[PDB]
């Protein structure tokens, strides 16, 4: 899988995005820690676009 | 020498 | 639609035995047979007689020449030197066919007189009178005489029927066939003080003119097979059940209180059978007989039963009352169906045996709860799958012998091995449960009621094999009755398991796709083994989910190796909520161990066990722990406990501890969790900094909080405390160390428990628990390693072992001063003595066990001592000890004990066939062959044990080491 | 004989009566 290190506040934004995504039931593969999460390699580029919104 | 089972706890009816 | 195999039909038979002498062990009697020819020119008449000598045979009061030949007595010719078991088995099968009652040929043939030919052609009543004297009948009945010299009634000497299946022929000549049905009239001249016990109610009693003896007349209203009929002569005390006037209790003198407690629950078993089946008990009266040295611990006869004195128990005695209660129920179930309905043919036994086992199982489920019944069914399933893997397959309904993988022929029950015969009956009972899973129980009970109704109408009439044919049941008739009641035949289920004679093993690997949110199951079957069979049937799998418990059925098609089932939402993990269990009650479950990707809490394959199956499914450790903690099914809990055996995780050890701590948990599941805790501790040795496993648990529940060494006085009123208390020090002894030695501190704690053990608070007996403590002491002892082959000596004896030796020595001396009710402490002391002798602490002594094995000592002491001798002979490869065991079988007063020695020898052979041991002398092979050929035929079970021993020692192929 | 003596096992003319009856009742 893919390991991404993110802020806990960013992880909550990712968790809401995970519920929002309809391509897959969940967008977050695993939650080892708030700092370390497993992310599907599809909307990582979209997340960079979402940085302005966030 | 007995039933020795908590059937009432396992099932309400 | 039944036609008698015999041309003659026996309408009625009169059994009379008079002037029986206990001192001579001789039975003298005259028997009259009433037969109607169904064909003209009946001519020669054949009857089944074994070891029977007749002064004369008269037909219609006319002397008729009779010729008697017994093939079974000499199955193998003295000249023939063949040592291959297969050759002996083929000759034995031919001999059994000649003596078979179902077969037209009979061992005794009578030539009808020339003047009686004119009467034989016209169909008219024919009467045969035979007078027979047996100086020492073998297998017909067992005579027990006490050493003290007194009147036989005064000394309590007792006589009872012995042997199994068709053993009726030995005591008196008769048509010993299940198919044959006749009304029974029985007359017996016995002593005044003694009371005769016979099948059917006693019509009348007449005193003899001398008045020192009397005449007990017995009539059975329902026609029954000859095998069911039995005779017992003893001064049995007479007790009439208060609940039911018909039920009668017979016991040896001074055993009346034990008998009252044993038969206290008998009325409840009768009520359960009456509740399930509308038809009331057919026999006018029911009689129970308890006798010492019984051939079978539980025996079933028509209107009569035989049980060991060991079964009789006082109200205080515990752990024997359930065993006695179940034995009474299973025999009563056989009386309700197997005795009431005779078999139409040999291949038909399974259906009757299965129905009796299934109804007994229903009684067990109500009496001991559903959880105990589910655990019992799991045990039955485990025995069948292991036995088929061990040898051939368990085939029921033998239509020929068909299945040849088993060395013993399936043609006769006597030819079949006793263990195989028991397995076949167990499989039949499980097959009936499978029908109950497939079709509603009420329909199954209705089918049983129809069969009982057919027997009742046959009993009411005297129609020779016309209405009597209705009583006899066939497998075809059973299938048709089920098909009529539910609209669905059970023939596909019967073909899948009974006809195939195979068991199914499933290996499961599961792959989960997160993107599709579905679970994929791969099932592979090891059907390559001959015993195992391919399964194309669907398999039900229950997968626990966060949303709830869901049941999925997927057919195991050969074409599709992967079965996909959708997975429920994991929203319950996201927001904490109650998760519903399979049982109505639901509890919150920790989800931290469970993976976020997989919603399912755990996977169970065939938890219901609707179809008999063996499951080997790979599942993650944390899911197994979750299954054990929240499972509402005992069988699923047992499989999870065994899966944690192969998982040394501290969280798996925690799950077993949590189950023991949890209240409202099955005591048997907790006992398994105790053993598994010890096993896990022994795998992760040196990873535990905490106190020894279960030592704290014992102090918490069975010991005072203030003092760990002090133990609270035992109380057995709950009836679950004794089982939990006994398993803890046994599993604490099994718990070892990094050096694999039971800790001295654990051994000291066990010794402290014995020292502080009290008996003035337990209202029940502590002797059963004290025996378990002796077993724990034996388990804790670890064998010393000799240096330069050092001889064991008192000075070199280990001090920790010496304390265990002191406790067992004191217990044995206390046992001599005060004996246990079943001598449980003595049996445990013998087992402990054998362990100490096997270990390098005490020199092994064969004589000590041999003295215990003698007839004068209690039977329970004898069986334990004989097992120790069997272990000694295997360990030392001692020819003389093996010869002593063989000699005891050749000359043993009790038939049951001699069979046990052969069975134990088969369980622990001195040398296996592959191994080449010094005990490979041709004379030893000849002695075993001679034992099978003669001296085991009368019992009919001794030969089966001898054949199985011959197999484990040499096998089908002629002994590799045959000079 | 002095250390760990075992009382000799004795044959019983009527084994069932002695074994079945409770020692204390």
């Amino acid at each position: 899988g893919v390991l991404i290190e993110c802020d806990p506040a960013m992880k909550q934004f990712l968790l809401y995005l995970d519920e929002s995504n309809a391509l897959g039931k969940k967008f977050i593969i695993q939650d080892i820690d708030d700092t370390h999460v497993f992310v599907i390699a599809e909307l990582v580029n979209v997340l960079q676009e979402r940085v302005g919104e966030l | 020498p007995w039933n020795l089972s908590n059937d009432e706890y396992y099932y309400p009816k | 639609g039944f036609e008698s195999p015999r041309p003659y039909k026996l309408t009625h038979q009169v059994v009379c035995i008079n002037n029986i002498n206990f001192q001579r062990k001789s039975v003298v009697g005259f028997v009259e047979l009433t037969i109607f020819p169904t064909v003209a020119n009946l001519n020669r008449i054949k009857l089944n007689s074994k070891q029977c000598r007749i002064y004369r045979v008269r037909i219609n009061d006319l002397e008729a020449a009779f010729i008697y030949n017994d093939p079974t007595l000499e199955v193998c010719h003295s000249e023939s030197k063949q040592r291959n078991l297969n050759y002996f088995s083929n000759a034995y099968a031919a001999a059994v066919s000649a003596v078979d009652p179902d077969a037209g040929n009979g061992e005794l043939c009578i030539k009808v007189p020339s003047e009686l030919w004119k009467h034989v052609d016209e169909l008219k009543v024919l009467k045969i009178h035979i007078n027979f004297s047996l100086d020492q009948p073998k297998g017909g009945l067992h005579f027990v005489v006490p050493s003290v010299e007194g009147s036989m009634a005064e000394r309590g000497a007792h006589v009872f029927s012995c042997g199994y299946q068709n053993s009726t022929r030995f005591w008196f000549p008769c048509v010993d066939s299940y198919s044959e049905l006749c009304t029974w009239k029985l007359e017996f001249t016995v002593d005044a003080a003694m009371v005769a016990v016979s099948n059917g109610d006693l019509v009348e009693t007449v005193y003899t003119h001398d008045m020192r003896k009397k005449t007990f007349h017995y009539m059975l209203t329902i026609p029954t097979a000859a095998s069911n009929i039995s005779l017992a002569i003893g001064p049995f005390e007479i007790l009439v059940d208060p609940y039911m006037h018909e039920v009668t209790h017979f016991c040896l003198p001074q055993l009346l209180p034990l008998l009252k407690h044993t038969t206290s629950y008998l009325h409840e078993v009768f009520e359960f059978y009456e509740e399930i089946l509308t038809c009331r008990y057919p026999y006018s009266c029911f009689k129970t007989v308890f006798i010492d040295e019984a051939y079978v611990e539980v025996a079933a006869y028509a209107s009569m039963s035989i049980f060991s004195t060991n079964l009789l128990h006082s109200a205080m005695i515990i752990d024997e009352t359930p065993l006695t209660r179940r034995c009474l129920a299973q025999s009563l179930a056989q009386q309700f169906f197997g005795c009431f309905i005779s078999r139409m043919s040999w291949s038909d036994e399974w259906v009757l045996k299965g129905i009796s086992g299934y109804i007994y199982g229903l009684w067990m489920k109500k009496t001991f709860g559903v959880n105990e019944y589910r655990h019992w069914i799991k045990e039955e399933l485990d025995k069948i799958v292991a036995y088929e893997l061990k040898t051939g397959g368990v085939l029921l309904h033998p239509i020929f012998n068909p299945a040849s993988h088993l060395h013993f022929s399936i043609k006769h029950p006597h030819t079949l091995s006793w263990e195989y015969y028991s397995m076949f009956q167990c499989k039949a009972h499980l097959v009936m449960r499978l029908i109950e899973n497939r079709i509603s129980m009420e329909f199954m009970l209705q089918v049983f009621n129809k069969l009982l109704s057919l027997a009742s109408t046959a009993s009411s009439q005297k129609f020779q094999s016309h209405m009597w044919s209705q009583m006899l049941v066939s497998t075809s008739g059973f299938l048709k009755s089920i098909s009529n009641v539910s609209g669905k035949d059970i023939q596909p289920l019967i073909k899948q398991w009974v006809d195939q004679s195979g068991v199914v093993k499933f290996y499961g690997s599961f792959a989960f796709n997160r993107k599709r949110n579905v679970l994929e199951l791969e099932i592979k079957q090891d059907y390559t083994s001959p015993g195992t069979q391919k399964y194309v049937g669907p398999l039900k799998v229950t997968v626990q989910e966060l949303d709830g418990s869901f049941n999925h059925t997927l057919q195991i098609e050969e074409n599709s190796l992967k079965h996909d089932i959708p997975c429920h939402s994991k929203s319950r993990r996201n927001k904490k909520k109650k998760i519903p269990l399979m049982n109505g009650e639901e509890v919150d479950m920790d989800l931290s161990a469970m993976d976020a990707d997989s919603p399912l809490l755990w996977i169970r394959i065939d938890p219901d066990m609707s179809v008999l199956r063996k499951v080997e499914f790979e599942q993650a450790d944390f899911m197994w722990q979750y299954q054990l903690r929240y499972e509402r099914d005992v069988v699923a809990q047992q499989e999870s406990i065994l899966a944690l055996e192969k998982f040394p995780t501290p969280a798996s050890r925690l799950a077993l501890t949590d189950i023991l701590e949890q209240e409202q948990c099955f005591y048997r599941v907790r006992m398994s969790a105790c053993f598994c805790l010890a096993k896990i501790a022994n795998s992760m040795v040196s990873t535990w900094t905490g106190p020894p496993a279960m030592k704290s648990l014992f102090t918490r529940m069975f010991c005072c909080k203030s003092c760990p060494n002090i133990v609270k006085t035992n109380n057995f009123m709950s009836f679950q405390s004794y089982f939990l208390q006994k398993t803890m020090p046994v599993a604490m002894a099994l718990l070892r160390d990094v050096h694999n030695l039971c800790p001295k501190e654990v051994l000291t704690f066990i010794l402290d428990l014995i020292k502080y053990n009290d008996n003035r608070k337990n209202k029940f007996s502590d002797n059963y628990y004290r025996a378990e403590m002796i077993d724990a002491l034996a388990n804790s002892v670890t064998p010393a390693v000799s240096v330069n082959n050092e001889v064991r000596t008192l000075d070199n004896l280990n001090p920790d072992v010496r304390l265990i030796l002191e406790e067992i020595t004191r217990f044995l001396n206390m046992e001599k001063l005060l004996p246990s009710y079943r001598h449980t402490i003595t049996v445990s002391c013998l087992r402990a003595i054998r362990v100490l002798q096997k270990n390098g602490h005490v020199p092994s002594d064969p004589a000590l066990f041999k003295s215990y094995a003698e007839y004068g000592h209690f039977v329970d002491i004898r069986i334990a001592a004989l097992e120790a001798v069997v272990d000694y002979t295997k360990v030392d490869r001692s020819y003389e000890e093996l010869q002593w065991l063989l000699n005891m079988i050749q000359n043993d007063p009790v038939p049951y004990v001699r069979h046990k020695i052969l069975n134990m020898l088969t369980k622990n052979p001195p040398f296996t066939k592959n191994m080449e041991s010094p005990l490979c002398n041709e004379a030893l092979v000849d002695q075993l062959w001679k034992l099978m050929n003669s001296g085991t035929s009368h019992d009919w079970r001794l030969r089966c044990g001898a054949v199985d021993l011959y197999f484990t020692l040499f096998g089908l192929s002629r002994p590799s080491c045959l000079p | 004989v002095s250390t760990f003596p075992l009382i000799a096992a004795r044959p019983f003319t009527i084994p069932y009566l002695t074994a079945l009856l409770p020692s204390e009742l």
